């Protein structure tokens, strides 16, 4: 199932240094992301001092770890929009007609395709940094996305009811 | 009292006049049976929407007039009447936040209004399976504890359980229930009859024939699809349910008074379905 | 019928949430009784209550202005399956700058349009108007053609 | 010059007319509505309720 199913895109890839005494030494750090298309996504990282395949491997099975089942939409879409913090950034992002583009954000873009998020157009204000992107991103997928079927179920409630009504 | 008897010959005049009566002359306001009661005229009316003015309006007046399980437990058949299953579970985290305590009446009630909700996929939203499956797990819950019971509650019980077996096409439980029901109230009726059995046998037979196991097993006939796989076959409990209460209507059948039920645990094919719904007609 | 007031109301509730207490207290208004009842009847809260600052009441007591100062209606929280039923309140209409919305603009709002810099209704959302002295859902503010004031926002 | 003017009195009479009309025919739904708050009420056991309060 893992393999051919889930899809693997590389969202960070980096050297960072950390300078010891006798001289700077370098590592690569590697931020992935995968996800099935069909409602899973999870994030891994990976750090390695010798190469960086070693980093995106152990990034790659980390991220099959955490892989986690999202709240879709119509299968294609968030529930409503959801207004994060993260650390920093703030991720303005709303739902989207059918046939909407993924409007958004590169980061953003590579994490909804690996999750199935079709349609959605979103804006990232304070700060823009796509670790921080990558990871507030998925956190309001999951945290900040109710289903409505949850929220009818918890104000005990018909889906006919909570159903918004068609205005024109 | 008045409103009891007002609620039992449902006369909605009388309501008016004893309570504007007590109000006007005796300064007497009802309580919280009184609005249980209340709730109840309602109910039997059909006026949904008043029960639940009149079930906020207790909640809302002061902690005497607070709801309790008797009252929940009517709000829970008036949610069943309306087949709205969302506000009968939301009600029971109720009776559990409040720390109410829940009773055989309150399980039975729950059983029956997931049967039937689960009735359509348009009304069950569908999760039909699952809603009956919930319900069975409600029984269950029910079997755990002794709670308070009532003369009547087993009766519900079993009506209880035949909806469940009605909803989802089970036509070898709905025998079976309708088997040990109509066997158990023919010898407790012909064990305690005062005059001879023979020359009151009418009598006797119209007592014994409850129509509501009637429909609900005909109900249980007509949902017959050859290709359903009843919702209690896959649990360990509903397995072991299903096979007690299978083996107890093939010893009854196999050792006076007798049913047409064609001699088979189960029916396999249309004709004989229509075979014995002509036959229990 | 202050919007300070509703405002702290907002946030009363939200705290309360944050931290999951069953059962709290608001002022024993008109506008927070319409409020109470508003979001009671949507299933956002478990129950009102009548009661003083002490609790609730135990036995039913007529209002006077001789009692007036120390009511309080108490109003039970919904937490399910580990979260809360009211997770968030806002009010639109700001004490500084209030929305007043014609009827049209309503259905603008209700149909995705942003009118006012005014975030559009969401699909598990309530908005609440008040026209002529009386809250109601947005909905049938717009069932009833009444011209209102856009006043909060719970979801 | 004479059937200019005529006619743009006929228009004007008869506009005026058309709107008058359009709210008597109003005021029969208005009626209505009060009728169908009758039958919500005709059953009322004259207890306080909170949506009345």
């Amino acid at each position: 199932y893992i393999t051919r199913k889930l899809t693997m895109k590389p969202l960070v890839m980096k050297r960072v240094s950390n300078q010891t005494g006798k001289g700077k030494i370098a590592s690569f750090y590697a931020l992935v992301v995968v996800g099935d298309k069909n409602g899973m996504v999870g994030l891994g990282e990976g750090k390695s001092r010798e190469e960086m395949s070693k980093a995106i491997f152990k990034a790659h099975w980390d991220a099959v770890r955490n892989l986690k089942e999202i709240p879709r939409y119509e299968n294609r879409t968030i529930y409503g929009d959801i207004d994060f913090r993260y650390h920093g950034v703030k991720l303005h992002l709303r739902s989207a007609k059918p046939g909407f583009g993924l409007r958004v954000n590169h980061v953003i873009f590579e994490i909804c395709e690996c999750a199935g998020i079709k349609d959605l157009s979103g804006k990232v204000y304070k700060s823009r940094n796509d670790m921080n992107i990558a990871k507030g991103t998925i956190e309001a997928f999951t945290k900040a996305q109710k289903t409505l079927d949850e929220v009818a179920l918890g104000r005990g409630k018909k889906l006919v009811d909570v159903r918004k009504v068609y205005y024109s | 009292n008045c409103l009891k008897y007002s609620t039992k010959c449902s006369s909605f005049h009388d309501m008016d006049y004893f309570i504007t009566k007590f109000r006007d002359d005796y300064g007497i306001t009802p309580n919280k049976q009184n609005l249980t009661t209340v709730i109840q005229f309602y109910s039997r009316k059909e006026m949904t929407k008043q029960a639940w003015n009149t079930f906020d309006t207790m909640k809302f007046l002061s902690t005497k007039h607070f709801p309790d399980i008797c009252t929940y437990n009517t709000m829970l058949r008036i949610c069943e009447k309306e087949r709205n299953f969302p506000k009968a579970l939301d009600l029971f985290q109720e009776i559990q936040d409040h720390n109410i305590k829940p009773t055989t009446n309150t399980y039975i009630m729950m059983a029956r209004v997931l049967a039937s909700s689960s009735s359509n996929a348009v009304v069950s939203e569908g999760k039909s399976d699952s809603l009956r499956l919930l319900g069975w797990k409600y029984l269950h819950e029910l079997e755990d504890k002794n709670l308070y019971r009532h003369k009547k509650d087993d009766l519900n019980l079993f009506l209880a359980m035949m909806a469940l077996a009605a909803f989802d096409g089970d036509i070898e439980l709905s025998r079976a229930l309708y088997y040990l029901f109509i066997a158990k109230k023919y010898k407790t009726l012909c064990a305690n009859w005062k005059g001879n059995i023979l020359v009151d046998q009418d009598t006797i037979w119209k007592s014994t024939l409850m129509p509501e196991m009637l429909n609900y097993l005909m109900l249980a006939y007509a949902r017959f699809d050859p290709r359903n796989l009843p919702v209690l076959s896959g649990y360990e409990k509903g397995i072991e349910l299903r096979r007690k209460f299978l083996r107890e209507f093939d010893s009854s059948m196999r050792l006076k008074f007798k049913l047409p039920f064609l001699p088979i645990s189960d029916l396999n094919s249309e004709a004989q379905v229509l075979a014995e719904s002509n036959a229990i007609w | 019928m202050s919007l300070v007031k509703l405002a702290n109301t907002c946030a009363h509730l939200q705290n309360c949430s944050k931290v999951r207490v069953a059962l709290t207290s608001i002022p024993y208004t008109k506008l927070q009784l319409q409020f109470a009842y508003n979001l009671y009847q949507q299933g956002f809260l478990s129950s009102l209550q009548k009661g003083s600052t002490m609790g609730p009441d135990k036995d039913f007591v007529e209002v006077t202005p001789d009692n007036i100062s120390t009511r309080r209606l108490w109003v039970g929280l919904k937490y399910r399956d580990n979260k809360p039923v009211l997770s968030s309140c806002k009010l639109i209409s700001k004490p500084n700058s209030r929305i007043h919305l014609p009827m049209e603009d309503m259905k603008k709002l209700c149909s995705g349009v942003t009118i006012r810099n005014i975030k559009p209704l969401q699909p598990g959302e309530l908005i609440l108007v008040r026209a002529h002295n009386n809250i109601m859902d947005i909905n049938e503010a717009i069932s009833k053609k009444l011209d209102g004031e856009v006043l909060c926002r719970v979801k | 010059l004479i059937e200019a003017f005529r006619k743009e009195e006929a228009r004007l009479l008869h506009k005026h007319e058309y709107l008058q009309k359009r709210t008597k025919e109003l005021e029969k739904a208005k009626e209505l509505e009060l009728e169908k708050l009758n039958k919500e009420k005709s059953s009322d056991l004259t207890i306080m309720t909170l949506d009345k309060m």
